[PDB]
């Protein structure tokens, strides 16, 4: 596996708004706490899934630790930054997997109630 | 073999002696008629449909249904349930 | 296959079970070992339709599915009032208390 | 003691909802920790590849109220003998009256107003109790 993605940059101006909390304290934790979090709390083990093509395919991994990590030590500039992570974490799914495959039904239910919980986003 | 329950509001029930020991506190009770001060008949005649349900889906085959019950009567159900020990 | 059944009159409720294929008859002996009055001086009914005594209960429109255990069909009960039947009358259950705010 | 044994031996299982409840199949991983697999809907199936000595328990999917799997609480998949797959059919408990009403009552009432309730003191704490994986693994030991 290569190394995960940085989750703190001394070159990257770090930021604290409002909305960056709610994704931390409301939006994050719920989907932490969801029944299909487990295989999205982390990055993808390729070594032990024997995934070759995984990071061969997937050139911008991401995981819901590595997206905690970055709320906490303020790595986003503000929310959209934050809310494409997930995206990409969600998308990541989508293009490795076929449809109908377990993983992708978690991940479909993952990203409706996380649309939902940011439906609710109070403004900046 | 059958035994009369009666409400708080005078409706008698006629159920299955076997049937109405599905309740821990009518089994006590009987160790012919049973009546019920504190339970009305919108309440007891529920009861009596679940010792029906339990008796007749307790180890006797595979796809048990719900036992369905509505929001209005719902506590009262809960407090009588939890008096007659079933 | 049971049809589960409640027999009402007045304040009385009977639970009973009885097969589709027994009769209208045969639930009127029911009835009679209970209530202790012979099958001739009794009337059911399905809402207000008086039942056929060598109709079975299937063709009455009491199936399984609509006559369950948890959820049993409705028998009306009138029994002989001298020289006439007396009206059908079905004394109704306790009404609920209004759903609390803290429910609804 | 509840795990799932790192078999790697193929068994192929079919799930079969007979419940009017949604299914959350849980899976019992090697450190004995509850790894929930898509849910069935009421009266529906699917097959599933999963291994020998895999451990499986199931849920209703929104009060996490205990189902049985083949009569039982707890589903271990055996080998398939000549390539037959293993059912594991997934049916209500016949509960208490009094566990069927608090299930009710917790589905319409939020937890904070449960003590708002005109009921007795010891029917709070029993709403309160709420049904749950890890509380009934330890009792399942
Ligand atoms: C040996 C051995 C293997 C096992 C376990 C195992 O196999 N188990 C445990 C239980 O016994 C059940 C069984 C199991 O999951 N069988 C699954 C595997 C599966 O669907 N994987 C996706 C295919 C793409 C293959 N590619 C991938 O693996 C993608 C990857 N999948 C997953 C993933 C896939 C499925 C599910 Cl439900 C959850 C996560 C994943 C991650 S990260 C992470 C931590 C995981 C595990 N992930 C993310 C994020 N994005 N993609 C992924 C299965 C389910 C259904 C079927 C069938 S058969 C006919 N129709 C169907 C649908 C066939 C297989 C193992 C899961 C620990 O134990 N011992």
């Amino acid at each position: 596996n290569p190394p995960p993605p940085e989750t703190s940059n001394p070159n990257k101006p770090k930021r604290q708004t409002n909305q960056l909390q709610y994704l931390l304290r409301v939006v994050l934790k719920t989907l932490w706490k969801h029944q299909f979090a487990w295989p999205f709390q982390q990055p993808v083990d390729a070594v032990k899934l024997n995934l070759p093509d995984y990071y061969k395919i997937i050139k911008t991994p991401m995981d819901m630790g590595t997206i905690k990590k970055r709320l906490e030590n303020n790595y986003y500039w503000n929310a959209q930054e934050c809310i494409q992570d997930f995206n990409t974490m969600f998308t990541n799914c989508y293009i490795y997997n076929k449809p109908g495959d377990d993983i992708v039904l978690m991940a479909e239910a993952l990203e409706k109630l996380f649309l939902q919980k940011i439906n609710e986003l109070p403004t900046e | 073999m059958y035994v009369k329950l009666i409400s708080s509001d005078g409706h008698e029930f006629i159920v299955k002696r076997e049937h109405a020991l599905t309740s821990g506190t009518i089994k006590a009770m009987l160790s012919n008629e049973v009546n019920f001060r504190e339970i009305p008949s919108h309440v007891l005649s529920k009861v009596c449909m679940y010792f029906t349900y339990k008796v007749r889906y307790t180890n006797s085959s595979t796809e048990i249904p719900e036992f369905p019950i509505a929001p209005e009567i719902a506590l009262e159900l809960l407090m009588a349930a939890n008096f007659l020990d079933c | 296959m049971d049809v589960f059944l409640m027999i009402r009159r007045h304040k009385t409720t009977i639970f009973t079970d009885a097969k589709e294929s027994s009769t209208v008859f045969e639930l009127k002996r029911i009835v009679e070992g209970i209530l202790k009055r012979p099958p001739d001086e009794q009337r059911l009914y399905k809402d207000d339709q008086l039942l056929d005594d060598g109709k079975t209960l299937g063709e009455c429109g009491f199936t399984s599915q609509t006559a369950r255990p948890q959820a049993p069909a409705t028998v009306g009960l009138a029994f002989r009032a001298d020289d006439t039947f007396e009206a059908l009358c079905i004394e109704p259950f306790s009404s609920p208390p209004e759903l609390p705010d803290v429910m609804k | 003691v509840l795990r799932s044994v790192n078999s790697r031996e193929p068994s192929q299982v079919i799930f079969c909802n007979r419940s009017p409840r949604v299914v959350l199949p849980v899976w019992l991983n090697f450190d004995g920790e509850p790894q929930p697999y898509p849910t069935l809907p009421p009266g529906t199936g699917r097959r599933i590849h999963s291994y020998r000595g895999h451990l499986w328990l199931f849920r209703d999917a929104g009060t996490h109220d205990g189902l049985l799997v083949n009569q039982t609480e707890l589903f271990v998949p055996s080998l398939n003998v000549d390539g037959q797959p293993i059912f594991a059919n997934i049916t209500l408990p016949v509960y208490t009256l009094k566990e069927r009403c608090l299930q009710v009552v917790r589905s319409l009432v939020k937890p904070e107003n449960y003590r708002r309730l005109d009921i007795v003191r010891s029917l709070y704490e029993d709403l309160e109790d709420h049904p749950n994986v890890q509380k009934d693994l330890e009792r399942l030991t």
